[PDB]
């Protein structure tokens, strides 16, 4: 496999970190189901 | 503002290729990311990709 670490970046005051979790864990398999990508796991920190 | 953003993927393994920027494979490979993103965070909160580095798993 492979991990990939980069920076993504987010409009201020719209998204919070927490919302992109939600967003991409529930997209994991449906992001996955359109690319037929797997993902293991997602990790996003503000610092 | 900017956020880190780390993950394991299976669907793909780790090569020379993505050991380096100078390969099709791993630009290729962070536009479909890209690309993947930005149907996730649809939303618009999404601006763009950057800093992208990728190592064995």
């Amino acid at each position: 496999s492979v991990v990939v670490q980069l920076t993504l970046a987010f409009r201020e005051g719209t998204i919070n970190v927490h919302d992109v979790e939600t967003q991409f864990n529930q997209y994991k398999t449906e992001a996955a189901s359109r690319y037929n990508l797997t993902i293991s796991d997602v990790s996003v920190s503000d610092v | 503002s900017f956020f880190f953003l780390s993950f394991h993927i299976s669907n793909l393994q780790f090569n020379s290729s993505l050991e380096d920027p100078s390969t099709d494979y791993y630009q290729e490979l962070q536009r479909d990311i890209s690309e993947m993103f930005l149907q996730i965070y649809k939303q618009g909160g999404f601006l763009g990709l950057s800093n992208i580095k990728f190592r064995p798993g």
